[PDB]
């Protein structure tokens, strides 16, 4: 158990080392490798289910793993210029984050300022 | 005597009997009718249940909005190995990461309509030997 949450830890941190720097595809594609955050359905909820479960640590740390997806999903899509583009998806990973967030706004520090980003 | 042989042997007699267990199918099996442990109803088999159903992911939006036109032709499919999914709408094509979603790959090199697609292994000794796997495309003109 231990060991697991080192691990966890370094993976977030590895996410940062590439969040920013550019590489906004690839904080994507590490975030989802957490399995923390519901990228695929409406799952958000399994996700409040596992979310109390959470070990301290974590459960605190989530706060910048939302809004760090939401950036990343913002910027990513930032609406291209002029043929296959699928906005949807990385569309879809913003609403179920969000719907997450909004399920768990309470027990997160105070700040659904995602929404902020999550605009434009 | 020497536990340390001893337990090896255990171990070995034991890997033996799991390799010998019987054949999945045998006529015998159901010559007289199928035993069967059936329910109509989800989660009817409670302890039992074979399958469950983790997640749903639907189409991306992005990537349905550009199969919005078709007049000719649709069909969709999952490429075991790649893990991905393809749309064909008419001339185009499109693969989608599982996992993902928002990857997404399109094909602009296909002038015309395309009949089918298929995923299929290198041959032996051609140059693209290395390659993990080739995707085959057929329209009615042309096979690429």
């Amino acid at each position: 158990f231990v060991d697991s949450t080192f691990y966890l830890l370094l993976d977030l941190i590895t996410f940062f080392d590439e969040y920013h720097s550019g590489h906004i595809d690839r904080a994507f594609d590490i975030i989802e490798r957490l399995k923390l955050v519901p990228l695929n359905q409406e799952s958000v909820e399994e996700r409040v289910a596992a979310f109390r479960n959470f070990s301290d640590e974590i459960r605190h740390n989530l706060s910048e793993v939302l809004l760090a997806t939401m950036n990343i999903l913002f910027t990513q899509f930032k609406r291209l210029k002029g043929i296959e583009d699928r906005d949807s998806q990385l569309r879809s990973q913003a609403r179920t984050l969000i719907t997450f967030a909004g399920m768990i706004p309470y027990r997160t520090s105070g700040d659904t300022n995602a929404r902020l980003v999550q605009m434009e | 005597q020497e536990a340390l042989e001893n337990a090896g042997r255990l171990i070995d007699r034991q890997l033996q009997e799991d390799r010998m267990y019987p054949d999945l199918s045998e006529l015998l099996m159901v010559s007289s009718g199928m035993d069967m442990d059936y329910p109509l109803q989800l989660l009817s088999v409670p302890n039992l249940p074979e399958i469950s159903s983790i997640r749903r992911v639907p189409l991306p939006p992005e990537l349905v909005e550009q199969f919005g036109h078709m007049q000719c032709n649709c069909m969709m499919g999952v490429f075991p190995p790649i893990s991905r999914a393809w749309l064909t709408i008419d001339s185009d094509i499109f693969m989608w990461n599982y996992e993902d979603g928002g990857d997404l790959a399109y094909f602009d090199g296909l002038s015309e309509t395309i009949l089918a697609v298929g995923l299929v292994k290198p041959k032996a000794g051609i140059f693209q030997p290395h390659v993990r796997h080739l995707l085959v495309l057929a329209t009615p003109v042309d096979i690429v």
